[PDB]
């Protein structure tokens, strides 16, 4: 529920009708497929929140 | 406020309960599908006026 954003550098996540960026996790997201279909995707880090507390 | 068209369409589409995934994954046939409607339209306004 937003949109993909970016700031020059940062890649963020935001609500469509006010401006306030989120880091991209795979809570903020959902994947299908592979990168290969889509017309004009990007690459970055999706941050996993779980890897921390197995790595603890 | 400005916003690319396959973007816009993602957003008309995850507004009919439908996942924006279904747009950009098939986008070359929604963008085929659309094109070709209307060109059904120019040749049925150019073939009759009823
Ligand atoms: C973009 O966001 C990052 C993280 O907040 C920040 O460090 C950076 O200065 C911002 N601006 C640009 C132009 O990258
Ligand atoms: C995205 O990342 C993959 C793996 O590193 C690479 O093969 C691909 O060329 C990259 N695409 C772009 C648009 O940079």
């Amino acid at each position: 529920e937003g949109v993909f954003v970016s700031n020059g550098t940062h890649w963020f996540v935001t609500q469509r009708n006010f401006y306030e960026p989120q880091i991209i996790t795979t809570h903020n997201t959902f994947v299908s497929g592979n990168c290969d279909v889509v017309i004009g995707i990007v690459n970055n880090t999706v941050y996993d929140p779980l890897q921390p507390e197995l790595d603890s | 406020l400005q916003i690319p068209f396959a973007m816009q369409m993602a957003y008309r589409f995850n507004g009919i309960g439908v996942t924006q995934n279904v747009l950009y994954e098939n986008q070359k046939l929604i963008a085929n599908q659309f094109n070709s409607a209307i060109g059904k339209i120019q040749d049925s306004l150019s073939s009759t006026a009823s």
